[PDB]
DNA sequence: CAAGTACTTTTTCCGGT
RNA sequence: ACCAGGA
DNA sequence: AAGTACTTG
């Protein structure tokens, strides 16, 4: 995945604003309100590309009040999860219920019903971990995690994922 | 054009659209013993050709609708042979300009 | 105010009509709406999990809204619904309920005539829905049978079987809320002679219409996604919340329930007898009058200035107001609410003519100036001047009632402690007292003209009228024999921009009515200016100076 | 009524005047594109009087030795005597004002020379001659060409509507047709030099005025000419109440009228 | 004061657009409500505190506006609503001409 | 579809209302304390300023003139003859 | 005020279907094939390798410090460390989300330099794949055909077995060390 | 277009009766709106108010409900293009000063 | 094809029982 | 709300 | 009430 989508933003400057300095708030602005969020429609908006050539166009003077309003258009790496999406990723928490997966911006879960049977909680351990007949999974290991499905959420999406199936688990 | 003196039958005037591309006019003598054209109030309505009209709504960046109309039914329409969707072009006296422009599509 | 929202901020582009789905109203309600009891939790002052805050709107200013959090002024009242026991027609569309059924078959759903017939498909042609409607209307209510095989698109000895259905169709007029039809008969060729007399029930309506085809009641008015026909039959009622109907509440332990929250009542009261009926043993009459009776009640919330007499009037004698009647002209929303408002920085009073102002100026009495108030937002090249009208106070005349800060709060400058420690900040707005020089609309109803409403020149004066050039009394139509003139005044600098620039009063001297100008020099002036402009008429160098230094602009020479 | 009816009308940005539908209404606002404010009852000279009176003003005939400018007009006169060349000018001159004449006697039919008019050129004459203190003695700085060919520039400058096409250029040249009616006759070569005696640069000015004086007399897209006709209509109708052959006459007329009322009054025929 | 019809018709006659925005608005009436971008209605159980939005009944929790419109007119859009009518408002625009 | 300003016809001279709109919008931006591109000749007043600014045609605003199609011309203050 | 598209759909009133995301190569609505860059034209969807990403925001992010220092005048581990030193000058800090990715990025890439990049966009970019599969194919480390064709569904019946191991061996040629 | 002539010819007799004047062109567009439709269309509720403006538009004058109820049955679309509208939304209307759009150029913004 | 019904509105703004 | 008034 | 538009006989 991790594509690149074209976008727009619209932003409402205050009239204090319109000095010469224009494109560079604006274009400040728009990093400001885009870059590190995250929606569920295009999921983490990263990085805003081509900033030397961010198309601010012309602002309409909204009536009443002075400001105007811009319709910034734009290019970024985003980063959507999908459910089917094999990803390889590191270990991050590991509880008694399974072992949370850093991937990317997000974080995908792993249940200890959606690892294979051999592989058990081992509580025993600096710091907790999960043991097969001759794999482990801890904190610091890298896997591989196919996603089933996902929840988009606030300023973040969060997912279910399984090391059950073939060619999946640590790496 | 078929001028009758005082009526044509409802019988016979079943047979009136039944030769296209062909077109029929009933007009009753009664009527053209005057020439309503000639009125002080008449003005001259010019027929529009398929391309003077194109032009016509071009240039004004107009849609059929937004044009004034002329009724099919209407004396100078009937005088003229108009069809549906026919643009007519309407020069009359100003006291404000001396001379205006006016367009009419059919109905 | 009112708070921020996160929301973007638009402007409606386009208002899309339709009718409410049963399915919608269902959909969007945050209540049922239950009982007819309004609140009293059992006498137990708070709203009823029922009527009135099932949770809807909210009827204590000290209480937060039960669905959205946010209370009073920030709520707009959310939705409620009641599940009609039977169905019912909806008052205005009863005439296009009737129409419809004229047109479509009364058993399959088919539209009576159809593209195989001439006269039809040259209707079937027109482009404009209403019309279209009419010329089907007036077709279709003659064809008295659906009509199972047509003649073809050729002779008329080998037909071709359009829909099916033989089925006779009613002769349909309407008994006042119920609509009955009169079946032609077939019995031994002729018969009627007395025909099938029956009255057509609301579901039976509700399901003919429900099988009218996507492409028939599209063919007719209609519209398969904002209005179907089958929607035109209310099954479930949506309950306006709070703020439509507000509880005029006086005192602490008193009511005051609005003529609408009555209204409802009765509905539900209505709707709960019809309802047990029908699960009861049902006496099939006593059914059919519980029914009738909801029927009423869901007609007159709606109107009540209905044709067929019943007015039903309040237990007062006085009728119950319709929500018709409230949006009805002259008086009522659209003309009396929304094509004219009672407004804000308003003010009025006795005129009187003065022959010393200029002709764009207009008088105004001191009370008025300390009155009326002009936002000014902080600026540096008024700092300096607003902190001393902020330091005057609201009632110095040269002075200021409140002072806005970026924090949305407003500082009445008559009460804060803070009203001489107040220290200014770019950016805040203050709410200064009128000054001599701002830009005000003056008029003089009944305002037939663009010039019945002139921009003049504010000149705060003493005593308690406005006063006004004698010159500029034509326009107006104004006389000093007791004609009282209204001022409004502008809030910001874009539309003092509109009065200077557009709507002054030397700007509107050539009227468009006209060709002409609309002032002149009257009266006293043009009776005198005769009398001094004679050729007997000689001004002695003693009175001749004085006539000079009068004129502002005079040379020195 | 007459205001509901109207409100949604206005003059937008092609000089159209259209409803909220964008339907045409008028062409062009009140058939001249012109502002009711920047028009004055100007007299249009030509349409009247003996048509032997009218030989006797605009003709200019430097063929013949009696007919031609005297050289006490301008300074040219002598000079130009018997001009092939220029008396072709003045014979389109006078072929035009001719032209006009007949022009406006099929428009006014009884011959009302008063018409309300933008552009007061009678007093832009007036102004021109105590602004350059014109000396109604000496021969003016003028040659035929300087007048002939000024005014008819001028005409091309007159504009209303502006579109590089046939359509809008014709329907330009019909808006103004009458303004120039009045232009030609007031600014003949004949009229220009013995009547008005003006300087070269009297005229340039006489010119430059009649021009920016037009251009500030066309309407201004925007302008709400809808509710404008309606109080325009309706305000003196309220004061034809208000205040202080027997055909149905006054307000119930006009009621009469608006509401299309097919079972009138007083219905007449004049034969 | 009532600022009345013929009021209005004059600023109107007058071109003063944003004047007249401003006697109806800022000068008297005047609210905020939440409208859905899908069914066009008042619907939206805007919680502007939480930055919660919402209009069950489109399951919408995104696609949401606000508007400025008179008070009055937030009534009789209700008010239309309540009698069946549904008065759709809709920031975009699809017919064009 | 907007019009290109080599095929722009309509007036090249600003319309009362266009006038009264930015002398209006620039005399609230002003007063909002935006940057003032003229020099305030010892100016206290925003539309004082508006008009100074408009007489230099040192106004950064662009009229946008809808035609009853939808189309429109777009003119610049500095670009638009000012008769009035 | 949120982020809007270039994908237009006049969704009238009618809400939903709108039918579950998968690897049946059914991804959004916004994430279709057929995307539409703003200048107008209608372009195929961009998807990243992660490196051919990282390559990307690094690139962006440089160009970046270059115009924030132009209105200013009036080895894995190491390429690691300075990243985070790129990102303290050109983002908000604020952006967790950014420093995260860019630290698996940098771990994870398979492909070190533009050069490699180049060759392996080259190789995917010509076997008719759905822009997916072939970021898919760029950033899964796989061996057997098989490996790819069950982490990579879509693929299932779009290419010969073979052939997809001819690439995934050249795709094991192109990566670079550590 | 006899009719159009007529209509001003007796229009204008009425307003001349009184002996007061009024400028052409108000006299025409009365008698031009009337006319453009085809035929007579009168200034009542069964003329003006009965052609295919805007619905919230037609409803500001006699029929209110009835307009609006039929609006709702035939689901239309008003344009907003009206005065009336805007009024009732409480937006500017594009009159006058509201017939164009204002727009800062920040090319010539940074010129200054 | 005619008489008879069901329909709709009628200027603007500004103290008391 | 109706009644009474004012221009 | 007055006028019309619209059905109904
Ligand atoms: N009922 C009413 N409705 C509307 N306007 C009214 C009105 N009564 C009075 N006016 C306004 O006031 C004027 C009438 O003033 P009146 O008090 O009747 C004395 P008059 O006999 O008209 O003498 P005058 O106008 O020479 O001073 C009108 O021209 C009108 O604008
Ligand atoms: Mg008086
Ligand atoms: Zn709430
Ligand atoms: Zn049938
Ligand atoms: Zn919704």
């Amino acid at each position: 995945m991790f594509f690149i989508k074209d976008l727009s933003l619209n932003i409402t400057l205050h009239p204090s604003f319109f000095g010469p300095r224009m494109k560079q708030y604006l274009k400040t602005k728009l990093l400001e309100e885009v870059e590190g969020s995250c929606t569920g429609k295009f999921g983490y908006i990263l990085c805003v590309l081509d900033y030397d050539n961010i198309d601010i166009q012309r602002g309409r003077i909204l009536p009443t009040d002075g400001s105007a309003e811009f319709n910034v258009k734009y290019r970024a790496v985003v980063f959507k999860p999908f459910k089917g999406e094999v990803v390889d990723g590191t270990v991050v928490s590991c509880s008694q219920h399974g072992f949370e997966v850093q991937v990317g911006p997000m974080k995908v879960f792993v249940t200890k019903h959606l690892m294979p049977q051999d592989l058990t909680f081992n509580a025993g351990s600096n710091p907790p971990s999960y043991q097969s007949s001759e794999d482990v999974i801890t904190i610091k290991s890298r896997i591989r995690v196919k996603i089933e499905g996902c929840i988009s959420q606030v300023s973040s999406i969060h997912a279910i994922g399984s090391i059950k199936e073939d060619y999946l688990g640590a790496i | 054009i078929f001028v009758y003196q005082n009526n044509i039958t409802p019988s016979a005037m079943k047979l009136v659209p039944s030769i296209p591309p062909a077109t029929i006019e009933t007009f009753n003598e009664a009527a053209l013993v005057v020439n309503i054209t000639h009125h002080e109030l008449v003005p001259k309505h010019i027929r529009l050709s398929s391309d003077e009209k194109r032009e016509l709504l071009k240039r004004y960046r107009l849609k059929e609708s937004q044009l004034p109309r002329i009724q099919r039914a209407d004396p100078v329409a009937l005088y003229l042979g108009l069809k549906r969707g026919e643009v007519v072009k309407i020069i009359r006296k100003s006291e404000t300009s001396g001379r205006y422009a006016s367009y009419r599509i059919c109905m | 105010g009112q708070q921020y929202s996160s929301a973007p901020l638009r402007t409606v582009k386009e208002v899309q009509f339709g009718l409410f789905s049963p399915e919608e109203v269902r959909a969007i309600s945050v209540a049922k709406i239950r009982f007819p009891e309004t609140m009293d939790e059992t006498q137990t002052r708070a709203k009823i999990g029922g009527l009135n805050d099932p949770r809807l709107g909210s009827i204590d200013r000290n209480l937060k809204c039960q669905t959205c959090q946010e209370g009073m002024n920030e709520c707009p009242g959310h939705f409620g619904h009641i599940d009609l026991a039977k169905p019912v027609f909806h008052v205005g569309f009863i005439a296009k309920i009737k129409k419809v059924c004229e047109c479509v078959c009364m058993h399959c759903g088919k539209l009576l005539l159809d593209e195989h017939n001439e006269l039809m498909r040259q209707a079937l042609a027109i482009k404009d829905s209403k019309k279209r409607f009419a010329a089907i209307w007036t077709l279709c209510k003659t064809k008295m049978v659906c009509e199972t095989d047509v003649p073809s698109e050729d002779d008329p000895t080998q037909l071709v079987s359009r829909g099916g259905c033989g089925n006779t169709q009613p002769t349909i007029r309407k008994d006042g809320l119920k609509l009955v039809g009169s079946w032609k008969k077939d019995r031994a060729t002729g018969d009627a002679d007395e025909p099938e007399l029956r009255v057509l029930s609301t579901e039976e309506i509700l399901n003919i219409f429900k099988h009218i085809s996507v492409k028939d009641f599209t063919s007719l008015g209609f519209n398969e996604v904002f209005s179907r026909p089958e929607w035109m039959i209310l099954t479930c009622l949506p309950v306006p919340p709070p703020p439509v109907r507000p509880s005029i509440s006086f005192n602490e332990s008193q009511r005051g329930e609005d003529d609408l929250t009555f209204k409802l009542a009765d509905i539900l009261k209505a709707n709960i007898s019809l309802e047990t009926l029908e699960h009861n043993g049902a006496p099939h009459h006593a059914i059919e009058e519980a029914e009738s009776l909801l029927q009423f009640h869901v007609a007159t919330y709606m109107d009540n200035d209905i044709a067929g007499q019943p007015q039903a009037l309040q237990k007062s004698g006085r009728p119950v107001k319709s929500i018709r009647a409230r949006l009805k002209g002259k008086e009522g929303r659209i003309r009396g609410n929304l094509m004219g408002k009672r407004v804000d920085f308003s003010a009025r009073t006795v005129i009187s003519g003065d022959p010393n102002l200029e002709l764009d100026q207009v008088g105004v009495p001191k009370s008025i100036a300390k009155t009326l108030t002009y936002p000014e937002v902080v600026t540096p090249y008024n700092i300096d001047r607003l902190t001393q009208l902020v330091r005057n106070g609201p009632n110095e005349h040269p002075g200021a009632k409140y002072v806005i800060r970026d924090s949305g709060d407003r500082i009445d400058l008559r009460y804060s402690k803070r009203a001489g420690d107040i220290q200014l900040q770019y950016g805040w707005k203050v709410e200064r007292h009128i000054m001599d020089n701002d830009p005000v609309l003056f008029n003089r109803q009944p305002s037939l003209h663009k010039m019945s409403m002139m921009a003049h020149r504010v000149k705060v004066i003493p005593y308690s009228t406005f006063r006004l050039n004698l010159s500029v009394t034509s326009p107006y139509n104004a006389d000093f024999d007791g004609d009282e003139m209204n001022l409004h005044v502008p809030q910001s600098e874009e539309t003092r921009a509109e009065l200077s620039q557009l709507c002054a009063v030397p700007l509107q001297i050539v009227s468009p009515q006209s060709n002409k100008p609309c002032m002149g020099i009257v009266q006293d002036t043009l009776c005198g200016i005769r009398k001094l402009t004679l050729r007997d008429t000689f001004i002695e160098l003693d009175q001749v100076l004085n006539m000079l230094y009068w004129v502002p602009d005079w040379d020195g020479v | 009524r007459l205001v509901k009816a109207l409100e949604d009308i206005m003059v937008h940005y092609d000089n159209t005047t259209r409803n909220s539908l964008g339907n045409v209404i008028q062409f062009i606002y009140g058939e001249d594109g012109m502002d009711a404010a920047h028009i004055e009852k100007q007299s249009l000279d030509t349409i009247g009087g003996s048509d032997a009176a009218f030989e006797k003003r605009y003709r200019v005939d430097l063929l013949n030795t009696d007919h031609t400018l005297d050289p006490s007009l301008l300074e040219s006169g002598s000079e130009i005597l018997g001009d092939l060349k220029l008396q072709v000018l003045l014979d389109e001159e006078y072929k035009q004002l001719v032209k006009d004449r007949k022009f406006l006697r099929e428009v006014f039919v009884d011959g009302e020379a008063n018409w309300p008019l933008p552009v007061n050129i009678r007093r832009i004459i007036q102004n021109a001659q105590q602004t350059f203190h014109i000396d109604h003695t000496k021969p003016s700085d003028l040659t035929i060409k300087d007048i002939v060919l000024g005014v008819k520039d001028l005409q091309e400058n007159l504009l209303v509507l502006r579109g590089k096409n046939e359509i809008i250029q014709n329907a330009q040249r019909d808006a103004v047709t009458l303004f120039c009616c009045l232009l030609r006759s007031r600014l003949a070569t004949r009229r220009v030099l013995q009547e008005y005696r003006l300087t070269k640069q009297a005229f340039d000015w006489v010119l430059s005025n009649i021009e920016a004086q037009f251009l500030r007399s066309v309407v201004h897209p925007g302008e709400m000419v809808g509710v404008l006709a309606a109080q325009s209509i309706g305000e003196p109708a309220t004061q034809m109440t208000l205040n202080t052959k027997k055909v149905t006459s006054g307000v119930p007329r006009l009621k009469e009228i608006l509401n299309v009322a097919k079972n009138m009054k007083t219905p007449s025929l004049t034969v | 004061l009532r600022f009345g019809e013929m009021e209005r018709d004059c600023m109107i006659a007058h071109g003063a657009a944003s004047f007249l925005k401003e006697r109806l608005m800022e000068a008297s009436d005047a609210f905020r409500v939440h409208i859905c971008g899908i069914c066009g209605l008042m619907t939206v159980i805007a919680k502007l505190n939480h930055n919660q939005f919402e209009c069950k009944g489109c399951d919408n929790k995104i696609d949401i506006y606000q508007i400025h419109i008179p008070y009055a007119a937030k009534l009789l859009f209700q008010e239309l609503m309540a009698m069946n009518i549904t008065p759709r408002l809709y920031t975009d625009r699809s017919r064009d001409f | 579809k907007a019009i290109p300003k080599d095929q722009r016809a309509t007036t090249p001279y600003m319309t009362k209302y266009e006038r009264a709109r930015i002398l209006g919008t620039r005399a609230l931006q002003i007063s909002m304390n935006a940057p003032v591109f003229v020099d305030l000749e010892g100016e206290t007043d925003p539309l004082r300023i508006a008009m100074k600014e408009l007489a230099e045609k040192k106004i950064p605003l662009v009229i946008r003139r809808y035609l009853p199609d939808g189309s429109f011309e777009d003119w610049s203050v500095e670009e638009l003859i000012v008769d009035l | 005020v949120s982020t809007s598209t270039f994908q237009t759909r006049r969704r009238r009133l009618k809400k939903v279907e709108e039918e579950e995301n998968a690897a049946t190569l059914q991804l959004g609505q916004e994430f279709q094939l057929k995307q539409i860059n703003h200048q107008g034209e209608e372009e195929e969807l961009i998807a990243l390798n992660l490196s051919e990403a990282r390559l990307v925001i690094k690139e962006a992010l440089v160009e970046r410090r270059r115009a924030f220092k132009r209105s200013q005048k009036k080895t894995r581990e190491k390429e690691l460390e300075s990243i985070d030193v790129l990102l303290e000058q050109t983002t908000g800090g604020n952006n967790k989300d950014l420093k995260n990715t860019m630290q698996y990025l940098t771990n994870f890439s398979r492909f070190r330099d533009q050069e490699t990049v180049g060759a392996v966009i080259q190789l995917l970019k010509s076997t008719g794949l759905h822009p997916f599969e072939v970021a898919q194919l760029g950033s899964l480390a796989c061996d057997t055909a098989d490996e790819a064709k069950t982490l990579i569904p879509s693929l299932n019946n779009k290419i010969s077995d073979d052939e997809l191991e001819r690439i995934l061996k050249e795709l094991s040629n192109l990566e670079t060390l550590y | 277009e006899a009719g159009r002539a007529a209509l001003y010819k007796e229009v204008y007799n009425v307003i001349a009766s009184d002996g007061s004047y009024v400028n052409y062109r108000h006299m025409a567009l009365l008698v031009d709106v009337m006319t453009t439709q085809g035929g007579l269309t009168s200034v009542t509720r069964h003329g003006f108010n009965r052609s295919n403006t805007g619905a919230l538009m037609r409803c500001s004058f006699e029929e209110t409900v009835e307009i609006l109820f039929e609006a709702g049955a035939s689901a239309e679309l008003d344009d907003c293009r009206g005065v009336s509208e805007n009024v009732i939304l409480g937006q500017m209307a594009p009159i006058g000063t509201g017939a164009f759009d204002v727009m800062i150029d920040e090319e010539s913004l940074v010129k200054y």
